[PDB]
């Protein structure tokens, strides 16, 4: 199991659709064949689904680093606030209840004291 | 839980509105969109394959491509092309001429665009899907040539949905172009790899049943999409309509198919009589099974009797009883097990749907898998070999920009489907 | 002094549309709520309404808009009415993690309302089946967290065993290998229902030759108001089901008794027909009427637990225990010397307008641990290593994430479930 | 609260009359001024507009500019022109040629202080002004010439009304004289310094309106005023009648606008569809969203998903609910913020008016903000760099009186408005 | 023993609109003033007619000529109705400043006259916005020319927020960041709606799919309802708003109290309703019924006062109490031990001919102070922020002759504002 196509499916048609943001993504669809992961999480700083950075969470103790983008370093599961995933007809993002993280999951959002000014 | 009908093709088109013609009849429903029926079922499951717009007008969820108005054409000027936006009403000009390289990679390609923003404009609209539906011939230069590139779009697009085709296999007694066996394994290449499922269509097994089980004289395309219909209707409408075993045809996938490139499947039609036996038959479950284990009422020319069953569904319609259905199951599974896979005791799966058809008081569908469909690969793969060496009409094809050893690698993965089969076979 | 009947999956539903209609049979009770005279499986409203507790559990909306949209909807509230929207596509995985994740969110809320609603709360009763999506993997995922949350409660399934001759899907022993090891985990009590034995019941007992699911869950359910809602209602020997759980069960894992039920009087058997009681207890001893396709002559028994209804004689009873110490073809153990719980209720069965059974006087439960229910898991567990030798159908799970090796961890799960009946069956 | 309309040039001398049409159409008035309606709504707000007179008689509010007759001879001897007053009659002879520095600098001049006096004639008679508005063309030498002499003196005699034009963006493809990019940058020279806020249209982008996606065949300049129209009195009557967002233009001026320079307007209308899928259709709130955000229905040539928006204004019309129109928004901001400048969270007003139009139920109006406005002006800029090094025609403006650094600066100014695009585009 | 209902911009009239309706529902009153007996709202004529006690602020003509031309304006006064000539153009500067000058003048002279009228003034209630223009600038006009005059009456105002993720105009946060300092500088009490929340209630609670602003001031003046007009309504326990700002308001700068309500039954949801005490008093604690998009999960509750209709027993309040004790999710502090105020009123609620909520036997109103208010007020100065960097639309104030440095001041008095629910937050 996998998240990789549908992350895949989803910047390429919800965060990083433009050209501008083009340039952007060329660097992260390369990065995400050079990641062993199959786990890819998005880093968002709120509910308005602004593309921050990319994760590469998985449910064991393998690492939450900062593949590409602009975020902390470690993300602690008591740092987490909100989980995410994709509709593919809607081609936006919905709103999942509490739970154990996994890879059903498809990105998140952290706390606000968290981010810096 | 909602399905759209993507139908491709000259074939397509002509075989979907056959479909269609019995789904508004289903219903009871105005060819202008008006329902006019007066039951609930008819009333609830509407969402599932009709649009309903102002002033009680359903809207067909169904997709026509085809690089020529010709067929869409009779169909609009036509019954049942004024239920139909002109939104469905997709073309082009010229068309490829039964031609898979102009329709999957030079010209048809630009079209593809257009549909798919129409399916997006569809898939919106929709509140839940459940899989996507197709319709086309194996050798269909616009009708598999544009809907290998659809499927592969759409599956990198919506990897959840039950992707299924309803494509014709070729009859060697049916022969319009040469190179219908270059487009047959050329597709095979990506249907494989695209498709979730898809079933065994010959209008060559289909000629016979019109004739010596049905005792009719000249069968038109009409007639044989007729039957056609009443099989493609017959399973999707048990997903729709309510019952004691609900098959869902994501559950019938499950069940079916035993490794994700062997999802080939052998249609049936059980009650197949003609009009002079109406007066002498009694329609029994007994009788039904006895006409399903029939070779000679099945939509595929193979020998199920030189294959062995991998899987089995039994589509069932109509008020039937729990025990006569189990213990009639499992007598033919007593009869003939040497014609199953050992690995497996019960190769049947059984679908009761409680709603029963309109006429029949019971009705039922067969749905097979055997390993004797490598039989038919058999007659494209030796078709293929002699046109593949001498290059026959190949300098057409050469000029679109195609590969020969892009055709031994779509051979090769049609000598890996036969051999598939003998993995399992004995 | 309260209950709530659960009903997961297009199995136990269909049971549950009989058997809250068996409920109102219990007093007459009206479509809207109206009833003289009982709050153990209801609430009364303020207008003198009753609504009943029970939990309505299907990820298809199809088999809730055949509730919805019938009869006895004004008794039924949209908190009972809980409907999925995406199918569990007939999956454990899917059932247990993947599509029940979401929904599971809102039943275990569903649950802690009427829990703060009950006063009193004796447990609850699950009704589902083995081989399901939904009534395998979501009751997977439901009883994991009911069994977390409510510890101290009475952890009741009635469960619908596949036949090993007639199964409806070919993964219902792919779903039941990971099903039965959390069952066995979490259930304070399961049953195996096994409906070719009740098509046996029907074509000779009843002699009904066209019998549907609505006409199989009328005697079903028939025999569970007997056991269900007639342990609260009194009579000579007045015995709950907090008493069965340990007279029944005094072992860590063994509480999978078998539910049998022999007064079964077709219309027309009604007119030669003079049972007592010891009668009645000997055609429960037959084979014919086990309800499960077994062989208890070949089965070790470990308790024998009766339940009675009706025109009852103590007197007459204990000549009956004697009949049946006479007519011994048991093999009862040796663990106990002569444990034979005997429930008494005065009240007479109940018969459905519209049903194939007859009116009588009496109706005797006869509940046994067997060692025979291991041989229905030895044919489960045959099938299931024929598939996990030509790993067909593994892609189904893989793809939803389950792993291989949780898959033969399970059958050894469900080796050390027949281990259990073998250190029952060589020991005494 | 009232509105004086101001029409200048051949274009908005023909573009107002189908405005006034609509007008007397919207209050159900007889031609000669007579109110037949039967609503206190057509009854209130007929100060906004119309002067009432002895018998019931109502003098539209409106000023007719040209230095030519021909143009007002047709609507005075054609179909409402009597309710017109002589007085709004205004003209000379001859005319400009549509020349720029003929009608703002030598001879344009001579009839402002006429038409100026019979403004200040008009003022005095009215209770109390909200704005003045104005039509006319970029490409307009009586349109604009004299229209920016206008908003120069009124602004230096009403600096606290709303000083807006509907000014025409010149199409590449509707050529009349080759001294047009000419008379469009030394108009926006001093518009942008004397406007408060203006809109872009473009008769090109509204060809493709009325054939794609209406189904039209000879698209004429009443049939796209026609539409205009629909957008003009799509926003002002909100001002005018009820509402639960009664939505002020002065409200809406501070809203869109967050650089002072930078007030240019994206028109858009909302319910468009043709007469065959006027049968097809349902009209919901998510419909014309889905129509508001379409690029094919913009009144200006410009891609809004190369561009970005600033701000968005969304017109309503129509006894609508305020959840529907809430989530529908929200849905939106939810699916396309890369389109959005990033400072702002909520870049889309919206404006609910109670009140619903005439025939339809709902309509809607799209006002948009974008970035994508430079693109047309990089249209003019280049072919002005073109046109300003080989002098072609320059010697008919050299006569006039007019310096060739004064364009410059016009040019510098046109290099300015496309930079502090860039500033805030990215 | 009188008081004055006050209405500024669009969206205070809109409420009264509703509310005054409301006041009608009280007592059967007829249009034109008949009414058979009550005078705090009202000034009862001559005739046997009674006028409002309404202030009708608006500068547009357009709202007030909905008010002058409908129904009901056979009790309204010109007195009453004040309306203005030229829009504030949605701005705090022209309201507070430039355009609402002219209207002051009348507008204070016009209360002059209506105090005077009175005989035990108790205060007042302002209806308004927080990001309006007229319910934001004239708002801060007027409440800061009342505070002068009259120091010594009550000072409330029940004020609708704009969401943060709705919000029909930009200036919304712009215009309520120098509204909110002046706002708490006055007043004596200050509400917060949410209507984003309150869409949340409509669509679940009453299923109500489309709803307008008209069916959203049914359901709020319903609560003020209960709030202003039944606390002089005599009960078993009756309190006043006098008692209410000692008891709720301990602090100097503290006045922003949640005001909840959570009975809320629709039309076919009082066919299965039976609701005590206790678990409406549950159903107050959910998140779906604040009236305000917050979580009151993680915030710090330094009151509780309850306010009581209809069918209420005192000794089951005692019960509840215990209830609500036993159900701590609450976060309490520790500054005050169990001060839990209760309002009781022996009248049943009134329900609306024409609206969508069922009759029922009693009402349950909450106010509670929470921590989690200044989230929402994070959510305000984070916009504010952004628009403060990039400085967009600050020459629409320049251009009125405003300070940026008074921009960021009140900022800072917005930090000031977050720092003392900061202080009761961490301190304890
Ligand atoms: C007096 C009477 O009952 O006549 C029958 C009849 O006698 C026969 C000949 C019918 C008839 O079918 C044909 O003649 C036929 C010819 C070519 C291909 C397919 C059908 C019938 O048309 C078919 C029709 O079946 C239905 O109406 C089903 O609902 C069916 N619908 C259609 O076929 C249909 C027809 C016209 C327009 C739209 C739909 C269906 C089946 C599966 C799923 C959905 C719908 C019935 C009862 C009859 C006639 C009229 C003769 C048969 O078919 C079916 C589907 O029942 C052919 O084999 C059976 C044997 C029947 O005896
Ligand atoms: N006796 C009886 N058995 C039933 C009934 N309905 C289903 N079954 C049995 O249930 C089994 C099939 O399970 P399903 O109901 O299809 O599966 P599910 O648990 O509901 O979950 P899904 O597959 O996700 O829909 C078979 O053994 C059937 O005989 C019923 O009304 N009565
Ligand atoms: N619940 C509710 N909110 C309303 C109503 N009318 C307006 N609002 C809210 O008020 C805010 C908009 O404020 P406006 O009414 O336009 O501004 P104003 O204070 O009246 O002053 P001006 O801008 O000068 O007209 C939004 O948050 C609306 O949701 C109403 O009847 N009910
Ligand atoms: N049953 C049936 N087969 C058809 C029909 N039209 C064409 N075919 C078959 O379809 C194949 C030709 O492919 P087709 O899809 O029509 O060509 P395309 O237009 O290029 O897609 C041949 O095997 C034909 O016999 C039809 O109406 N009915
Ligand atoms: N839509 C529209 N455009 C017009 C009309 N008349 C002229 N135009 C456009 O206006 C421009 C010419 O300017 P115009 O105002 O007519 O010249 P003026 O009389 O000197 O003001 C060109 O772009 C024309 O296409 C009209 O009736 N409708
Ligand atoms: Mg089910
Ligand atoms: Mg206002």
């Amino acid at each position: 199991k996998s998240n990789k196509p549908i992350i895949h499916n989803a910047i390429s048609h919800c965060c990083l659709a433009g050209k501008v943001n083009e340039p952007h993504k060329n660097s992260i669809l390369e990065e995400l064949e050079k990641c062993d992961a199959n786990h890819y999480i998005i880093l968002f700083r709120d509910a308005g689904c602004q593309f921050r950075a990319l994760y590469c969470y998985y449910p064991d103790t393998e690492e939450i680093y900062k593949l590409t983008g602009t975020g902390p370093k470690n993300i602690t599961k008591k740092m987490i606030d909100k989980l995410y995933k994709y509709s593919s007809d809607r081609k936006q993002f919905n709103l999942i209840p509490a739970k154990t993280m996994s890879v059903s999951v498809d990105a998140l959002t952290i706390h606000n004291h968290l981010w810096q000014p | 839980r909602e399905i759209v009908h993507i139908q491709a093709g000259q074939c397509g088109n002509q075989i979907g509105a056959k479909f269609w013609e019995v789904i508004s009849d289903e219903h009871g429903i105005d060819p202008t969109g008006s329902y006019h029926g007066d039951s609930d079922l008819q009333l609830e499951r509407i969402n599932v394959y009709y649009n309903e717009a102002a002033g009680n007008k359903y809207v067909p969820r169904a997709i026509l491509v085809d690089l020529e108005p010709g067929t869409m054409d009779s169909v609009r000027s036509g019954p049942f092309g004024q239920i139909f936006r002109p939104d469905n009403f997709v073309f082009g000009q010229s068309g490829a001429g039964n031609n898979w390289a102009k329709g999957h990679y030079t010209e048809g390609a630009e079209l593809v665009d257009s549909v798919l923003d129409v399916v997006r404009k569809e898939s919106e609209s929709c509140d839940c899907l459940q899989g996507f539906q197709l319709t086309h011939s194996l050798g269909g230069g616009t009708g598999s040539g544009m809907g290998t590139l659809l499927i592969s779009k759409i599956r990198e697009e919506y990897p959840d949905r039950i992707m299924n085709t309803f494509s014709v296999v070729p009859s060697p007694k049916v022969s319009d172009t040469v190179v219908e066996p270059y487009n047959a394994t050329l597709s095979v290449h990506q249907l494989v790899e695209n498709t979730d499922e898809t079933y065994c269509i010959d209008n060559e097994a289909l000629y016979d049943i019109c004739f010596r089980t049905l005792k009719l004289t000249t069968p038109t395309y009409g007639d044989l999409n007729h039957l056609v219909s009443a099989t493609m209707s017959g399973v999707t409408t048990c997903l729709r309509f309510p019952g004691q075993l609900n098959a869902d045809l994501r559950k019938l996938a499950v069940n079916m198919v035993p490794f994700p490139r062997l999802h080939f499947f052998m249609p049936g039609f059980a009650p197949l009589t003609s009009r002079g036996s109406q007066q002498y038959r009694a329609l029994t479950v007994p009788e039904l099974t006895q006409q399903m284990f029939d070779a000679k009422n099945m939509m595929a020319a193979c020998d199920p009797r030189h294959g062995r069953y991998l899987t089995v569904a039994a589509v069932f319609r109509g008020r039937m009883s729990m025990k006569e259905v189990d213990e009639q199951m499992l007598n033919v599974q007593n009869k003939n097990s040497s014609y199953f896979v050992e690995w497996i005791p019960n190769n049947v799966k059984t679908a009761v749907c409680d709603i029963p058809p309109r006429g029949l008081k019971m009705s039922a569908t067969f749905i097979g898998n055997s390993t004797a469909i490598q039989e038919l690969f058999k007659r494209i793969s030796e078709q293929f070999t002699a046109m593949f060496r001498r290059k026959a009409f190949l300098h057409w094809y050469t000029g679109e920009g195609m590969d020969e050893m892009e055709f031994t690698e779509a051979e090769s993965n049609m000598n890996d489907l036969v051999s598939e089969y003998q993995q399992y076979q004995d | 002094r309260e209950c709530i009947s659960i009903h997961v999956g297009q199995a136990g539903v269909q049971i549950g549309n009989a058997c809250w209609e068996l409920y109102c049979l219990e007093h007459g009770i009206q479509p809207d709520g109206q009833m003289p005279s009982f709050n153990t499986f209801f609430s009364e409203t303020g207008a003198g309404k009753h609504v009943p507790r029970a939990v309505f559990v299907d990820l298809e909306p199809t088999v809730i808009d055949e509730v919805r949209t019938g009869t006895y909807r004004q008794l039924f509230h949209p908190e009972q009415l809980i409907t999925g929207k995406e199918d569990a596509a007939n999956n454990y995985a899917r059932g247990h993690y993947t599509i029940g994740k979401e929904i599971i969110d809102l039943v275990l809320d569903r649950i802690r309302k009427l829990a703060d609603q009950c006063t009193g709360l004796q447990g609850f009763s699950v009704f589902h089946s083995f081989g399901g999506g939904t009534g395998s993997g979501f009751t997977s995922l439901l009883m994991e967290r009911l069994s977390v949350d409510y510890g101290k409660k009475s952890k009741l399934e009635f469960s619908i065993y596949p036949a090993p001759q007639v199964s409806t899907a070919v993964v219902e022993p792919y779903n039941s290998i990971l099903t039965t090891h959390t069952t066995l985990e979490h259930s304070d009590c399961a049953f195996m229902v096994d409906n070719e034995a009740i098509y046996d019941i029907c074509r000779r007992n009843l002699d009904i030759e066209r019998p549907t699911y609505t006409n199989l869950n009328r005697l079903i359910g028939q025999i569970v108001s007997s056991i269900t809602a007639s342990l609260r209602f009194d009579g000579a020997l007045n015995v709950d089901l907090t008493e069965f759980q340990t007279n029944l069960v005094p072992y860590p894992r063994g509480h999978f008794p078998l539910a049998t039920y022999a007064p079964v009087i077709s219309a027309e058997k009604a007119y030669h027909e003079q049972l007592s009681v010891a009668e009645i207890t000997n055609a429960c001893f037959e084979p014919a009427n086990q309800m499960v396709k077994c062989d208890p002559r070949h089965g070790k028994y470990m308790a024998c637990c009766l339940l009675y209804r009706g025109d009852v004689v103590p007197k007459d009873v204990n000549a009956a225990i004697a009949t049946i110490k006479t007519k011994r073809t048991i093999q009862f153990v040796d663990w106990c010397p002569t444990g034979f719980k005997v429930g008494i209720n005065y009240e007479p069965p109940t018969v459905v307008p519209g049903g194939d059974l007859a009116k009588v006087q009496r109706a005797v439960c006869m509940l046994s641990n067997t060692t025979a229910i291991a041989e229905a898991w030895a044919r489960l567990d045959h099938k299931f290593d024929l598939m996990y030798a030509k790993r067909a159908f593994v892609h189904w799970y893989v793809g939803e994430g389950m792993e291989e090796g949780e898959f033969s961890e399970a059958r050894e799960d469900m080796a050390a479930l027949e281990k259990d009946y073998e250190e029952v069956g060589v020991d005494s």
